[PDB]
């Protein structure tokens, strides 16, 4: 049966340190136009510190892999961005927990459970110009995969296409949390840089997760 | 680009390096970063402790003495610090009765500052909150993250210092901070955009006849793009908005050390009024003429005779910056005499010295 | 353009208005313009005086108190103070004991301040002078108008303003700016010019690989123009030059008030030294951040060891300034223990505050 | 026989007060390449002071307007200008003292009076690139003009005529006193702003005695 393994989810990971790093810049000149310039130097920071640290754990749980890069993000990553993300690996890894693989329909309880996570420590509704413009729509996405009995592997894909246009929705809305929501208006022709980040995530999972 | 630095990734290496090295009172901690009072752990006061992003220097490590902060995180540039560090910088600090944070309103500093105390907490340090919200510049915080805290993070600071070193409690403490946010107003305006190491670019290009009015210390757009004309044109916008934004209402949470869980709290600030005492701050964002701060201050002190607000104190400088920035903020902090007593009382700092 | 001013004609007389208003212990004379300890005169001291242009805040208002100047001649932007006013000053604030004046090295700062030396002479005022040339930039003064006056006449300010207020002689405290005047030594670079508030156009322009090299206080080019690379370069060039042209040789002249004359003086300075004790004053010259001054301070501490010098006291900060220049100066001047004795006395002025 | 009479003085100071005004800005970017750009600012506003001042006292003796003029500069245009100009009126005025018309033989002595207080003052040597530079060949001209006999109108278009070349010949030298002498080579290919200032004074004079 379809299922994602442990290994997929280091391979996972491991690209996420790959694209911070590429799109640093890009995250960063996001975060320049309604913010302070440094989202790209945080997840870059971040995940560079959790991929040095990927290789000595390889090989434990999937729980205990989730929950090591959340504590990691928090104790590097700082900012809005810190403890949001580090909240979402952190829940993400008690839904898992001593895993080996995962189903679609464990995998879509995990991400429920993550943007649980960050919705209930940053209030973010929708259209409030946040990463959880694109959490709530993936989440809804893996649901409705799951429904279909859908493969792991193309459920991730559709996630993936999903927190696409779910990032690019940002761009219209007017910020309600955040630091953007200091411009007004002002924050209105600009895409959300930690919407973009999850997006980004989600590419490199749907990645991980071909074979 | 053209900053005195070397690699980018060491800046704060040798920054924090030079800052420890200037000052004999102050220790700098690795793995993690911190810094804090030489003497402390100081046993029979509360330990005051803040921290936020570099590039406000000196706020807060320039604040780090008796009769002040006993210690503070500072993060990566414009970033908030992490948990772990407020943690461990507490904790080095802890003088028996109790730690104060104190926590600038910013969406990073509010919630790694939060995991933080709780941390505090968990491991039996008695701790509470005081938030900073003083920037009266996002009009409302109804669908916005709220006001950022600037300035008078500086004044509450010193004030709340003052009373940890006479021996008030933690509750003491924390009650008068929350009582001055209340009552404490800033604004700030930028001519020219910082550029931050990393950079290469400043963080928003402006004409010669533009600024950006209402501005925090991140170097973010403010709250809009407006003619600039002259400085008594700025300051009178300034002070109008002092005024007209001076009505906040908005929920602050403060950790009840006694249940062990966050307490919302909805407060409500009045604008200042005729009849008010103030202690006023004329704060350099980073790149204004010491001279053009004391222009700032001459019509200020028209705009405050004529309001009916009586100074009772100033300070005149570069207190709580944006790196490189061209532009500064007016606080004003209502004040009565107890209020009074704790602004004259000895502080011993890198930025702040009198007194004792 | 862009600077925080009203009409450009009307510039001074706000910012010394609002110095005035913010200083309760400073008094704002008018018709001559100057400023004095709200105090003065103050009986059986030695008085110390000084001024200069504008555009170097805080010095020299910024000094004016118990511990440093009775009084200062702040003249037009970049220009000296006109002989009636340092006149008019100095009797305003003679206490009985005589009146020092502390001249930097400036053609026009000599020739004014000299007339009114001669004129307070005349009116039976016990006076006599120092000369301050820090700057190390200009190497040889066979074919110049001589080294400049910069930053350590903050310095020495502070020092000989202490020895005022031990109680010490006119002639002690004459001989004690002169022999410190002899070990002191400074350097600045700019990495962008000043605007001066009726200009429009800023004094120099400058590519971002570049810097002045060898700059004063009034936004004249430097000695030269060189690549800009790092901090650690240019500390590095800077403090190669305080040893290199550490030798001086000149004549400077000193009120002999016993003659009624002028007293040619030919005086040598040595360079620093191997075994050394230094004050360090790590000086912004107007818009470079606090965090970079510590990060320049990080180098100098180990180009110090690295000489064999030793630092025992430090200033970081804006101390003296040239309006928004973006830029620094370094001045390391030589102590002993009986000067470490002075440094550390109280001293109690807008821009420095410590002891008492 | 040929005279300055008190009132051409009067009128010639009037001008200085007109022309200090008009090249404010040219002299002040002289003073802005070699110097800190205050020296037209300084000249403004000392002569500014002086012509106001003047129809107060148009009708006292040449020593007396002259003396006063120098007072008033000096205690005005401040720098290193305002000692040397105000030197230079105050030792013509005792050359001069209480007359009401000048010969040209006076007018020699009143000039190379006045200049030999800005040298003993400022020890400016030739070619030190500063306003001696112009006073020195100034007062050699009304030298020769006094052997010739000329008259004083005819005088002073020729003292006025070699101020202009004089102030000229200093762009070439490298200074060795004042501001710009802390430039080195730097001040080379630069026109010293107070030789400027000395030469729009002698065409102002000219100017004055014309009739
Ligand atoms: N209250 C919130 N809830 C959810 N996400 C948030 C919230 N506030 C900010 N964010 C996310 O944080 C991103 C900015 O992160 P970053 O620049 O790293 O932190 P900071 O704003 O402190 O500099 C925003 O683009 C947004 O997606
Ligand atoms: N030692 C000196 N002797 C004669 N003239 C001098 C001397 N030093 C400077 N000058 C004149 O002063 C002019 C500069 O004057 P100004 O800009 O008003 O004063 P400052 O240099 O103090 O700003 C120079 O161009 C030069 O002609
Ligand atoms: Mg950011
Ligand atoms: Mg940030
Ligand atoms: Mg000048
Ligand atoms: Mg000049």
């Amino acid at each position: 049966g379809s299922s994602l393994s442990r290994t997929q989810i280091v391979n996972w990971l491991t690209r996420c340190g790959d694209i911070f790093s590429t799109e640093s810049e890009y995250l960063t000149g996001l975060d320049r136009e309604i913010g302070d310039a440094d989202h790209g130097l945080n997840m870059n920071r971040g995940f560079s510190k959790v991929v040095e640290k990927l290789p000595a754990i390889a090989d434990k749980d999937i729980g205990f892999i989730l929950k090591n890069t959340g504590m990691t993000l928090l104790s590097s990553v700082g900012g809005a961005s810190g403890p949001l993300f580090g909240t979402f690996f952190i829940r993400a890894a008690q839904a898992t927990q001593a895993r080996q693989s995962l189903t679609l329909e464990e995998l879509y309880q995990m991400f429920r459970d993550g943007a649980d996570g960050v919705i209930s420590r940053g209030k973010a509704e929708p259209g409030d110009k946040t990463m959880c413009d694109v959490w709530v729509p993936v989440v809804e996405s893996l649901r409705q995969s799951s429904e279909q009995n859908l493969s792991v592997p193309v459920a991730l894909e559709a996630a993936s296409s999903i927190a696409e246009s779910a990032a690019q929705s940002t761009i219209t809305m007017q910020a309600r949390k955040g630091r953007a929501s200091y411009l007004g208006e002002r924050s209105i022709g600009h895409q959300d840089p930690g919407a973009t980040s999850v997006m980004f995530m989600m590419q490199m999972l749907a990645l991980a997760a071909k074979e | 680009s053209k900053k005195l630095i070397n690699d980018v990734q060491d800046v704060l290496d040798e920054q924090l390096a030079g800052l420890a090295k200037a000052h004999p009172s102050l220790t700098l901690h690795q793995d993690p970063v911190y810094v804090t009072r030489a003497d402390a752990p100081v046993a029979g006061k509360v330990a005051l402790l803040s921290g936020g992003g570099s590039g406000h220097e000196p706020m807060h490590c320039g604040y780090i003495g008796q009769g002040m902060l006993s210690g503070a995180c500072p993060g990566e540039i414009f970033t908030s610090p992490t948990p772990d560090k407020i943690f461990e910088c507490a904790m080095q600090v802890d003088g028996g009765e109790g730690v104060l944070l104190i926590i600038k309103n910013y969406t990073g500093d509010i919630l790694n500052f939060e995991t933080a105390t709780e941390l505090l907490h968990d491991s039996g340090v008695k701790v509470t909150t005081v938030v900073i919200d003083d920037d009266v510049a996002v009009k409302d915080s109804l669908y916005t993250a709220g006001r950022r805290g600037v300035a008078n993070t500086v004044l509450i600071e010193k004030l709340v210092g003052a009373a940890a070193e006479r021996g008030d409690s933690l509750d003491a403490c924390a009650e008068l901070g929350r009582k001055l946010n209340n009552q404490g107003h800033s604004i700030g305006i930028a001519l020219g955009a910082c550029t931050v190491p990393a950079a290469g670019k400043p963080s928003f290009t402006l004409a010669d006849n533009e600024m950006e009015f209402g501005v925090g210390i991140h170097g973010e757009p403010g709250i809009d793009r407006r003619p600039f004309s002259s400085l008594d044109q700025t300051v009178d916008e300034m002070f109008d908005t002092l005024l007209v934004n001076g009505s906040y209402h908005r929920t602050l949470r403060f950790w009840d050390y006694q249940q062990g869980s966050w307490q919302e709290e909805q407060q409500t600030k009045q604008p200042l009024q005729s009849g008010d005492r103030v202690i006023a701050l004329v704060n350099n964002l980073g790149a204004t003429p010491l001279s053009e701060l004391y222009g700032v201050y001459n019509r200020l002190t028209t705009r405050c005779q004529q309001a009916g607000l009586t100074i009772e104190r100033n300070l005149i400088g570069a207190y709580c910056t944006s790196l490189d920035m061209t532009g500064f903020s007016i606080t004003l902090l209502k004040v009565d005499d107890e209020t009074l007593a704790l602004w004259d009382a000895p502080v011993h700092t890198p930025a702040l010295n009198w007194g004792k």
